């Protein structure tokens, strides 16, 4: 029972966010998962990350995996950083101390776009559910929360501390005033959504899904519709890809970054007219991300960072009139540090020196304790590897039908078994001397081979029914097992292929075997979403364990007990013990496939390649009514009598809170009270508060909108308020109270004559026109 | 004349006579109707 | 022509058109009666021609006309919707009539009666364009705003609203109209008992209101 930690991130490049550029060309800020990366562009090397305080899979850690940095902008002059994550926090920065300091959370999804005016200390978020939120820094709070869209928000823009403009994932542009603090103006773009909108001082550009682009002015004329919006351009024809995000610059330019590896950078002198296609630019990934720098309007330099982990940069000059090159040009490109495509397998040397292979070849060389490069091969796409501890060699295993091997000291290409196997190969073994490989693939054949002194021989192959997965050489040297097609696992006799034993039972393909040190337990892992231990002594079932919603891509042991590993599909990796079959830990790392997991072979630490281009080192150490009823009238009425002594001169918190004045205040009270209970309510009441009553009520019927908006209540409240205390207020003598039911009286009987009125006008009126309708069409 | 669910499949009339078209709603007004004809629903 | 949405004729005496790929006939075309023999199309201009036994003929074309239409049609009612979004901010309450008329919001349309009572209580009913535009309503207006004036008839706390429109409608409309309207009978019956017992209730309260003035009365009598 131990506790093991992450110690390191590689291949972290190119995250889904959008870059943000530096002058001094000047450093680069892009994302990481679950860090921001910061980089100079000559040189290409990592000068900062900055990541939380708990590591993953500590105590305090959750079962959950942690949000990854979707967004987020930076001010060069404040030198503040705002990041937005996947669930909807917003932390934020600090570059020279390198903290960050304090955050909010008003979203409930992804955060899609983040500005702040560092100027006004106030930062505007606009995220994937429908609310745009505003946040202070300096009084740190959300001051409100804008919300008419109902898709997203996709495009967003803002003037000053006046206006604001968004568009969203259905394809409605709305004008937002902040003063009157509401939508005003909504008109829809697009047939569909509408993704990309950029605001220049006088036009706006807003393109759709299929090179659907728009071109409107903006102005403060004060028309209802009319002025503050119009519909005046449309072009088309840039590409036949949704476009993603348009940029302005102006030392007279714009660009639009669409979703076919390509930017369209425009230029701005009916649509014909108005624009001007200068150029395209051009790459061969897919590209996530730009943003522009010029000087002096004769040249065009160009950051932009890919789905894979390619940071590009590009410089066109120019002379205003000609982009004056048929191509762009590449004069910085930082790939090294990423792995260009999905990891496919991954090993570890007795040296620690590990090895990471994926989709192009691309085997890169990696060590801990500098956690940068040492070279780079390129075989195609490469599925399996293998490290020779004899010169500390590798070797590859492909989809094509070939086997490779490299060398760490010497060149790439020093044997190359092509035509090795029809169909792919797909798991590959060596004996734990080193002389003999084999490798199982799937024209379900186990081909053996010999270690020559240097070339490989194949001096057997063994032909099965059933194609094959995987397959395992015990470290004792005894067995070998295979996982076939179907659910079969065939272990054989090392020595003489005898056919020793077959373990069935998985319904679905085993993906991975792995068997212990002294060689009594065989563990495997399916599809079936349970791994299974097996004793090799019988042949028999010792347990199953239902984990890992996905699929348990890959297994290993640890080479001092039985205690594995089993990675997913779910991006989990869960530590178990073979011997009480309960899981010790339970790790959230990353969030995509943990496709390659490669265990230390004496240490403890493991690694694991996602498809994310994780790699992974894991190292060890209540009132009544009547009451309420009550006190809300010696509030109103002294705030009443208060303002009267006041008014005779000239000649409350929770009333500038809720901002009511307290005749409405009281009169919600009433509203809020319950009839069943409004009787005792009202009897309960002494004759003081009779008194206040009666002097509210003369209050109403001065401010008479009121009283005509609750004139049965009142009535009511009213009437049984002096049948019940009709001794003592005849008894009583107050001359003002005198006119104050004279008053009331008056204003009363005038209110209910009016409606009586109404009603009787109405019912009249009705009568005739039924009985003149019945007299005329009714035979 | 009782009052019942209006014939328009825009709108809904509940019983107290009050009408409610489901496009000038909000959103969690359109929650709240649905949580409410659910439960209704529920006992019925 | 389209080469998408391929055509057959029919000894039915009809046309059904479909998407090729689809597998699902998309339109369904009936103007000949008894066979169909000829059937033709036009490229340039892809116009269906058809002929059946009977002597009688027709040209056939397709019209995306109805969707511009039909994005006219949402565009116009989305900016609409603002209008009477801002003129319920700010007033007009008019204006905000008009729109809620067009655009059969009942609520929002109770609530702009409510702030035109509430506003015009200080001859004269409500706003005077107000009144002017109940006056100049259409009869499908008339019939949708007195069903919805008989269902705030019903309840007992809408009624004041019911019955000032009521009013305002007989003092602005031809009685002969309002006859000759069809369906409007149905509902002045259904109108009429419930403005009957808010009438009697109304008639209760001006009673105790003499109560008020009887401890008035003798209170003066012991002063």
């Amino acid at each position: 029972y131990q506790r093991f930690e992450q110690a390191a991130a590689f291949g972290v490049i190119a995250s889904n966010a959008n870059c943000v550029w530096i002058p001094a060309p000047g450093q680069l800020i892009t994302s990481a998962l679950e860090d921001v990366n910061i980089w100079d562009i000559k040189t290409g090397d990592l000068v900062s990350k900055l990541s939380d305080g708990l590591p993953p899979g500590a105590s305090d850690a959750r079962g959950a995996k942690p949000a990854e940095c979707t967004y987020l902008e930076a001010h060069k002059d404040t030198d503040l950083l705002a990041v937005g994550y996947a669930d909807g926090v917003i932390k934020v920065w600090d570059l020279m101390s390198k903290t960050v300091l304090l955050n909010f959370n008003g979203h409930k999804a992804a955060i899609t776009l983040l500005q702040f005016d560092g100027t006004g200390t106030r930062l505007i978020s606009g995220s994937k559910d429908s609310n745009i939120i505003v946040w202070d820094l300096v009084g740190e709070v959300g001051l409100y929360k804008l919300r008419s869209h109902k898709d997203s928000i996709t495009g967003f823009w803002c003037q000053g501390e006046d206006w604001l403009i968004s568009t969203s994932k259905d394809g409605m542009i709305k004008l937002w005033d902040l003063k009157t603090h509401q939508c005003i103006e909504t008109h829809i773009a697009h047939t569909g959504e509408c993704w990309g909108l950029a605001v220049k001082d006088d036009l706006l550009i807003t393109t759709g899904t299929d090179s659907q682009v728009k071109i409107w002015k903006l102005d403060i004329e004060n028309d209802k519709m009319g002025g503050k919006l119009t519909e005046m351009g449309i072009f088309e024809k840039q590409s036949k890809q949704r476009g993603l995000k348009i940029e302005f610059i102006t030392n007279s330019f714009f660009y639009i970054q669409n979703a076919d590896k390509t930017i369209e950078t425009f230029r701005i002198r009916y649509s014909s007219f108005i624009l001007h296609p200068f150029q395209t630019i051009r790459s061969l990934y897919k590209i996530k991300s730009a943003s522009w720098t010029t000087v002096s309007s004769s040249k065009l330099e160009l950051v932009l960072t890919t789905s894979s982990n390619t940071i590009e940069y590009y410089s066109i000059p120019y002379e205003k009139r000609d982009p004056t090159s048929p191509a762009p040009l590449k004069t910085h490109t930082i790939e090294l540090q990423g792995q260009r495509t999905d990891v496919r397998s991954i090993d570890i040397s007795d040296d620690n020196k590990l090895l990471a292979t994926a989709s192009n070849g691309s085997l890169k060389i990696w060590n801990i304790k500098t956690h940068k490069c040492i070279r780079t091969f390129e075989c195609g796409y490469a599925l399996t590897c293998k490290f020779l501890p004899g010169g500390l060699l590798v070797i590859l295993g492909t989809r094509n039908g070939e086997l490779q091997l490299f060398d760490l000291a010497s060149s790439s290409l020093l044997d190359t078994i092509e035509d090795a196997h029809d169909a792919a190969i797909w798991s590959l073994d060596l004996t734990s001397d080193g002389k003999r490989l084999v490798t199982g693939s799937a024209d379900k054949t186990v081909k053996f081979w010999d270690f020559k002194v240097l070339k490989l021989h194949h001096d057997t192959t063994l032909e099965l029914t059933d194609d094959i997965l995987c397959v395992r050489v015990s470290p004792d040297d005894r067995y070998l097992a295979i996982s076939l097609l179907d659910n079969t696992v065939k272990v054989f006799f090392l020595d003489s292929m005898k056919f020793y034993l077959s373990l069935y039972g998985h319904k679905l393909p085993v993906l991975s075997i792995d068997i212990s040190f002294d060689s009594k337990m065989i563990i495997t892992s399916s599809a079936d979403k349970n791994i299974k231990i097996w004793g090799l002594d019988f042949g028999d079932c010792h347990k199953s364990l239902f984990a890992h919603q996905d699929s348990i891509m890959n297994v290993k042991f640890l080479p001092q007990s039985h205690n594995f590993f089993s990675c997913s599909k779910d991006a989990v990796v869960k530590y178990w013990d073979g011997e009480k079959f309960e899981c010790i830990q339970k790790l959230y790392a990353h969030q995509s496939e943990v496709w390659a997991l490669a265990v230390a072979t004496d240490g403890g630490f493991v690694v694991s390649s996602s498809h994310d281009h994780s790699i992974r080192i894991w190292e060890e150490t209540s009132l009544k009514a009547g009451e309420r009823l009550m006190e809300a009238l010696d509030l109103g009425i002294a705030e009443i009598e208060g303002l009267e002594a006041y008014n005779r001169d000239m000649k409350n918190a929770v009333l500038i809170a809720v901002n009511k004045t307290p005749e409405q205040y009281i009169m919600d009270t009433l509203l809020r009270i319950r009839m069943s209970q409004l009787e005792d309510a009202l009897m309960v009441m002494p004759f003081s508060y009779v008194l206040k009553f009666l002097k509210f009520i003369d209050t109403v019927m001065q401010n008479k909108t009121l009283l005509h908006s609750h004139l049965p209540l009142i009535c009511k409240n009213l009437f049984f308020i002096i049948k019940f205390n009709h001794k003592e207020l005849v008894s009583q003598k107050n001359e003002e109270l005198k006119l104050q039911i004279n008053r009331v009286k008056t204003e009363l009987r005038s209110a209910l004559k009016s409606t009586e009125d109404d009603l009787g006008f109405n019912v009249q009126g009705l009568k005739f026109v039924k009985q003149q309708w019945n007299l005329r069409h009714n035979y | 004349y009782n009052v019942g669910k209006a014939e328009k499949d825009g709108e809904i009339r509940l019983k107290n006579g009050v009408a409610m078209s489901k496009e000038e709603l909000t959103r969690e007004d359109k929650n709240r109707l649905r949580r409410a004809l659910k439960r209704k629903r529920s006992k019925a | 022509n389209k080469q998408k949405q391929l055509i057959s004729c029919g000894a039915d005496g009809l046309i059904k058109i479909w998407d090729c790929s689809s597998g699902e006939c998309l339109k369904t075309l009936d103007g000949h009666n008894n066979r169909l023999w000829a059937l033709s199309t036009m490229n340039d201009g892809d116009m269906i021609v058809s002929a059946d036994a009977d002597g009688v003929f027709q040209f056939w074309k397709d019209c995306e006309q109805e969707i511009e239409e039909e994005q006219e049609k949402a565009k116009l009612q989305v900016e609409q919707e603002q209008s009477l979004q801002n003129y319920m901010s700010k007033g007009d309450w008019t204006n905000a009539f008009l729109l809620a008329m067009t655009l059969d919001h009942p609520m929002r349309l109770f609530n702009v009666l409510k702030r035109a009572l509430g506003e015009s209580r200080s001859e004269v009913i409500f706003n005077e364009e107000l009144d002017q535009a109940i006056s100049i309503l259409n009869d499908e207006q008339l019939i949708l705003l007195m069903k919805r004036c008989r269902d705030w008839n019903t309840n007992a706390k809408t009624h004041t609203i019911a019955q000032r429109t009521i009013r305002c409608i007989l003092m602005h409309h031809n009685i002969a109209k309002l006859s000759e309207i069809p369906g409007m009978v149905k509902i002045v019956d259904a109108i009429i008992p419930y403005t009957q017992r808010h009438f009697t209730r109304v008639d209760n309260l001006v009673e105790q209101s003499y109560i008020l003035d009887y401890a008035l009365v003798e209170m003066d009598k012991l002063f």
